[PDB]
């Protein structure tokens, strides 16, 4: 795949430091600043029930996979103009591989 | 005798392109050293640094201020109010080596401007020409504000920096960035979820979160929310004061307006005490890394 | 119906500034991903990719070439002579998504120009206008040269690309870059010590190293030096041929002259088969990251 | 110091892949493309015995320490305009830190 593979332990520390303040992962986890991310892979954007998305996120209507995730996490406002996710972006490839690797298993 | 005047003097033969490269070097090191402070990064401490070297100013006799770059001297460097700013100075140290021609004052203020812009904040116009002054011009400790105070104290303190209500509430929006560290100031915790992106979250959290006054592990009293956010007593006093409250509500509803006002007050903060000659260059607006294709 | 015509059409609403940003993105990833191929970096493979997409050109019917960007299709993708170029494609794909307005051909060729310049090579003027063409226009396999040949084969092959003796010897200087990999081509080893910096080393090592003809672990034969360098049989044929030899001596003695001739030949290579309109803009000379302080 | 002690093991892998092709480090090791680097720290530039330097390396006359070595390796022809050392540069701080740490020990 275009997405290689990274460290799941490193990804975990990235998520807790840079993602956890807005996102929960486990099943039944509460919506916070951002939506719960369980089952995010294999789901179209803006379709988690209970969370109020921007029109931009919903209209984007992309099927989340390892690749378009990487693109989105690099620069969220560029991939989805008008999104309300206030994030600096993962500017390092390895960090993106590491986090997406962790995120895949964590949101099973 | 006679009032102290600090005249902006451009580094010899230097122009916009020179300072854009200083900006870029700061911005790149920002993105490269992104692990600092549990991946908050160096952004927030750089704007706190610009504020602390500027916040020493006294309008009555034009002592202190960003002009002299006196933070490089021991007395100011070891000010208890500056605890934790060593990291920001260490950060800029290799930058100054690469560009030895730039004055300390221009480097510190540019650091704050670069950090704000790279964190997706408003563009902050910046002017060069600050000049290093001797060690004996270094301000005594105690000129920076204390956190355990009320709205009256805030208003009175900022009078010394020639700042009005609208200016102080705008500047205070910077407390969306980073966090308080127990080992540095005796307070602990972030003010919100978005810690290294410049937004109006400080104002929204101030009136949308439920706050409780508690004692932290240093026995200092701070306002805590159930979401895990904190506010300093001086921050919370902005919604106790009716005049401050109306302005807080304005910015909470209009981030564009907050950006415009912050940009003005922050530049004013960084330029307090400086006399710009009539033939001095117009202020610089630096391009971000993203604007350069990065 | 004669050779078909490929008319350069500038990407709608794009100019120098847009392509310089694509340049920067490629250039920044080149600096970041420094571990690839045991710290050789992606430079050499991007140069090879630019050459391989261009080297399919046939002057007689104007098939192949960089214009159509047909390497993105399976047939040209799995060309056994392109073994290893998948790494270059994967390097460029995230950048393609960042600037989806750019044609595949412009992107592949620009990667080559960026790699050469960022490896401290000469400036290479680059023109936009290549346009993506359907899959049925994809060149069949077998159009690229065989490395196990002599000077006569090399001279005749490059006539198909409209290159003369001086152009071919200049282009071949790029074989100072990177290395042969046994798993890709059946050949193994670098050609010199300076593997990811653009110099005239190819010509110097060709003349000053003690070469011996040997079998490698793939049972192909190559010229090896005791210092641990290798030369392909086609490369060594440049000093077996009298006309090639004099030009080789020339570039060995004068890197400046080599830089100038390589620049011309590489641009011509990347532009073979393309018809540029009268109202077409002048070619771009991109600034390096170093020049921009990026 | 401004320079920090990093990983000598990582510095060794850095040296093997980016330096060894032009430099040896052990005592009395042969000169190759570039000078043997034994006792480089605390020695003036262009003092290795038997090697032919450029007059740009010599006239620079810098006393090599861990600080100016970091500057040199970042960009050779910027620190010393005219050197015949063709090397891209260690652009990452951690890489420089790691390599110097290895080079300190290895060139004793
Ligand atoms: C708050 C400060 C956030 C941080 C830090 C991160 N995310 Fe986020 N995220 C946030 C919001 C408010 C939204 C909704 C945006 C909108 O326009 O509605 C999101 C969205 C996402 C999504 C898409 C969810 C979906 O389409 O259903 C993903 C996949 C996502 N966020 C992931 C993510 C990761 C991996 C982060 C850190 C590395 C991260 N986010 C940071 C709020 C915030
Ligand atoms: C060839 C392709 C080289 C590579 C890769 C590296 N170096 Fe180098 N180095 C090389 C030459 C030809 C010279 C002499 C320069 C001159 O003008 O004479 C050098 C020089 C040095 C020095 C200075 C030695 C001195 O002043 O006595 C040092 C300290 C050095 N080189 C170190 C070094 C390191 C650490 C490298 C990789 C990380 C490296 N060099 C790469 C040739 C080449
Ligand atoms: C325009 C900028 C600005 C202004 C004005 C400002 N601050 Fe803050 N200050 C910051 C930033 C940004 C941080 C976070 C630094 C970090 O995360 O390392 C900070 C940090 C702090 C800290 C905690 C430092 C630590 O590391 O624990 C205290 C205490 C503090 N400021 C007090 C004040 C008080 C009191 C006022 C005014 C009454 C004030 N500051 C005004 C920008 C500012
Ligand atoms: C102008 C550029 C250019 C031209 C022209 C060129 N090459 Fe090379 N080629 C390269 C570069 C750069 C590499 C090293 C790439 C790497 O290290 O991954 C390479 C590598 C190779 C390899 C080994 C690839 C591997 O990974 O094992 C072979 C075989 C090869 N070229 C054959 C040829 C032959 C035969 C010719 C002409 C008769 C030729 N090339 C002309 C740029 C060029
Ligand atoms: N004192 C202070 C300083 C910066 C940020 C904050 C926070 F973000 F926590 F409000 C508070
Ligand atoms: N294809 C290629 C690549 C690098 C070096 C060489 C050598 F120097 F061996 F010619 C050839």
């Amino acid at each position: 795949t275009e997405f290689k593979a990274g460290s799941a332990k490193k990804g975990a520390t990235l998520f807790k430091t840079r993602c956890l303040q807005c996102h929960t992962v486990e099943k039944g986890g509460p919506h916070k600043v951002g939506p719960n991310l369980h089952g995010i892979f294999g789901r179209h954007s803006g379709q988690a029930e209970g969370y109020s998305y921007t029109d931009a996120n919903i209209k984007k209507n992309v099927l989340w996979d390892e690749n378009n995730m990487s693109e989105y996490l690099t620069n969220p406002k560029k991939y989805i103009p008008g999104t309300k996710m206030a994030f600096g972006g993962l500017k390092k490839e390895k960090d993106r591989n590491d986090l997406i690797t962790y995120l895949k298993k964590a949101c099973e | 005798t006679t009032p102290l005047v600090h005249v902006a003097s451009v580094e010899k033969g230097r122009s916009y392109e020179d300072f854009q490269k200083v900006y870029n070097a700061i911005a790149l090191k920002l993105r490269e050293d992104d692990e600092y402070d549990n991946y908050i990064g160096y952004g927030p401490v750089l704007v706190r640094l610009a504020w602390h070297i500027s916040g020493t100013w006294d309008k009555h006799d034009n002592t202190g201020g960003s002009y002299g770059g006196t933070y490089r001297f021991k007395k100011e460097f070891n000010d208890p109010s500056n605890a934790g700013l060593q990291n920001g100075f260490k950060f800029l140290e290799p930058i100054h080596k690469e560009f030895p021609w730039i004055s300390s004052g221009d480097l510190f203020s540019l650091g704050g401007v670069t950090a704000v812009q790279e964190m997706q904040g408003p563009k902050i116009p910046w002017r060069c020409g600050r000049v290093d002054t001797p060690e004996d011009t270094t301000p005594d400790n105690g000129r920076l504000p204390d956190a355990d105070k009320d709205a009256g104290y805030v208003r009175t303190f900022f009078q010394r920096l020639n700042m009005n209500d609208r200016e102080v509430v705008a500047l205070m929006g910077a407390h969306a960035l980073g966090k308080t560290h127990l080992k540095n100031s005796g307070y602990e915790g972030p003010g919100g979820a978005a810690n290294n992106v410049f937004t109006n979250e400080f104002y929204l959290n101030l009136l949308n979160e439920d706050w409780k006054l508690e004692k932290n592990d240093a026995n200092n009293e701070q306002w805590d929310s159930k979401s895990g956010y904190m506010m300093l007593p001086t921050d919370y006093s902005l919604i106790q004061d009716p005049k401050y409250l109306s302005i807080v509500k304005e910015y909470a509803n209009d981030q564009d307006k907050f950006f415009k006002d912050f940009s003005k007050a922050f530049e004013k903060l960084l330029e307090n005490g400086i006399t710009f000659p009539k033939d001095a260059p117009s202020p610089f607006i630096f391009k971000t890394l993203e604007e350069q294709g990065l």
